């Protein structure tokens, strides 16, 4: 008796930003290379409910 | 751990043993500059720091 609903697609508001490394940054703006999140990206919703 | 300023270069440290944040500052600043007002003058030379 699992009902599984089919799954949804849903968007995001800004997620996935973290710090490149272990370097403190003030009042400079530096530009890394890492695998972050694109913005206003589609994603996958599951329920659980 | 570290510390860089805008000029993108490490300016402060973190100490790892007792927690400290230490500025580096080398002693590397200036030169050494001779004044001479002439040869056939005299042979009184002149030391200029920067």
């Amino acid at each position: 008796t699992r009902t599984q609903l089919p799954p949804a697609y849903t968007n995001s508001f800004t997620r996935g930003v973290y710090y490149p490394d272990k370097v403190f940054r003030s009042s400079v703006l530096h530009s890394t290379q890492d695998l972050f999140l694109p913005f206003f990206s589609n994603v996958t919703w599951f329920h659980a409910i | 751990q570290f510390g860089r300023d805008i000029a993108d270069t490490t300016d402060a440290v973190r100490d790892p043993q007792t927690l400290e944040i230490l500025d580096i500052t080398p002693c590397s600043f200036g030169g050494v500059s001779v004044i001479t007002p002439g040869t056939n003058t005299s042979n009184q030379v002149a030391v200029l720091y920067q």
